[PDB]
């Protein structure tokens, strides 16, 4: 019971369309559409109170809805432009009355750009501690660094060992901007791990980072030198050390 | 027209704290409120929603107000916590009322009490690239403030909590590296307001 939106991530080169999706199986009547800009808030885009119904909302330039079924409220993007570069949230509510709440999707962050070239996946290196660290404190930091990558479609995370770990983790709550001038600019974060020293000077110790990268398709035509930069996995490993 | 006020627009304290967080909105008659939370690249998680016939609505520590003749309203989180730092979002229904309208939010930092600070600046060892030194400025207390400093190749990121469970322990720490010449590693946060005690190791 909630509502579903895809996809999560998407690219899109300007002047392309691109649908996206939004479904619900709490048999609510009313759906609306939301864009999500830094300083703005949740702004209107469209918003429907039945099938077959439809009307606009506070920025509805740009976007067209439909409504053919109670279930699905798709989002279509005539022309993609950059000015469009969002994260937008679908959300569905059962009815009229004021005792009834809105469920919300989890996004679809949506970055427009002129050009493919500039989409760059990231480059992930795993700095290991430090011997002045260690010797202060007993504990050892390690940081995965992602650097280079646009856009901002990441998802890092640890793994020791085996396990996904949290316990000791933090990462950077947002990128920052490689050139903070830029529209599109790359961008680079970073996470720490940090353990006891006794657990890094064990050379048996696997630290691995990992950082989810959301690209191109297949689909896409790739006409630079470079690999396509399409979704993908970049790790970097480091072993402890006695 | 309408519209809806969320204030402050940020707000910082520390933990174990109560915190207030206000949200005003134009005109009356029949609307609902309806406070939600959503991490950074996560979607929204509604916290609690307030018809205009109540005046109160509470949630484990989470306490909402709402003063329908003065068109204000409040969340209450009592006892707060490092885990309720977030972006709050107000939303008031419109008159029609078929659709949400929301407020700009207001992005809560709430700062955990370092028992012991031990502020320090260590450099770290390269993996795939050589130079690109990175170093960590961490275990500084909350009062801290790190800053985005001056250069062309040096770049500082915010402060980030971690907590090692197996341990009990909280530290704040913040990352610096680059690719020039003239910056060792340590040099980044001495431009910031950083404390005099703070231990620099040479490598």
């Amino acid at each position: 019971a909630g509502v579903t939106q895809t996809p999560k991530f998407q690219v899109l080169k300007t002047g392309q369309s691109m649908t996206l999706q939004c479904a619900q199986d709490m048999n609510h009547e009313y759906m609306s559409w939301y864009r999500q800009d830094p300083g703005m808030g949740l702004r209107l885009i469209h918003y429907s109170v039945g099938a077959g119904i439809t009307d606009q909302g506070e920025v509805p330039n740009g976007y067209n809805v439909s409504r053919s079924t109670t279930e699905d409220f798709p989002l279509r993007l005539l022309s993609a432009a950059p000015s469009q570069t969002s994260v937008y949230f679908c959300a569905s509510s059962y009815g009229t009355g004021i005792n009834y709440g809105y469920t919300f999707g989890s996004g679809t962050r949506l970055t427009v750009v002129e050009d493919l070239n500039k989409v760059f996946p990231p480059e992930v290196a795993v700095f290991e501690p430090s011997e002045a660290e260690i010797s202060h404190t007993q504990k050892a930091t390690l940081v995965c660094l992602a650097t280079g990558f646009f856009p901002d479609h990441v998802e890092l995370s640890w793994w020791v060992n085996g396990k996904e770990v949290h316990s000791g983790v933090c990462t950077d709550p947002q990128p920052l901007k490689e050139q903070p001038a830029l529209n599109d600019s790359r961008y680079a974060l970073s996470s720490r791990l940090r353990v006891s020293a006794t657990f890094w000077q064990n050379p048996r110790n696997h630290f691995r980072c990992q950082v989810q990268f959301y690209g191109l398709s297949e689909n896409d035509e790739w006409t630079q030198d470079r690999a396509k930069p399409v979704t993908q996995i970049v790790s970097a490993e480091a072993w402890g050390r006695a | 027209k309408q519209e809806v006020t969320q204030i402050p627009a940020a707000l910082s304290v520390p933990e174990g704290e109560n915190l207030v967080l206000n949200c005003s909105f134009t005109d009356s008659a029949i609307y609902n409120l309806q406070w939600f939370r959503q991490d950074p690249g996560k979607g929204l998680t509604s916290l609690l929603l307030i018809q205009s016939s109540q005046r109160e609505q509470t949630s484990g520590r989470l306490n909402a107000s709402l003063d329908k003749s003065s068109g204000r309203s409040t969340l209450y989180i009592a006892a707060s916590q490092p885990g309720d730092s977030a972006t709050y979002l107000c939303a008031q229904l419109n008159q029609a009322g078929t659709a949400l309208i929301f407020g700009k939010g207001t992005t809560l930092s709430v700062s955990s009490n370092i028992q012991n600070p031990d502020p320090a600046v260590y450099q770290l060892r390269d993996s795939k690239s050589s130079d690109k030194s990175v170093c960590l400025f961490t275990d500084f207390d909350s009062q801290t403030n790190v800053s985005q400093s001056k250069d062309s190749d040096v770049y500082i990121t915010d402060k980030c909590v971690l907590d090692m469970r197996s341990m009990d322990f909280k530290s704040n720490s913040a990352v610096a590296w680059s690719n020039k010449s003239d910056f060792a590693c340590a040099n980044a946060f001495n431009n910031s307001i950083i404390p005099e005690d703070t231990f620099f190791p040479s490598p």
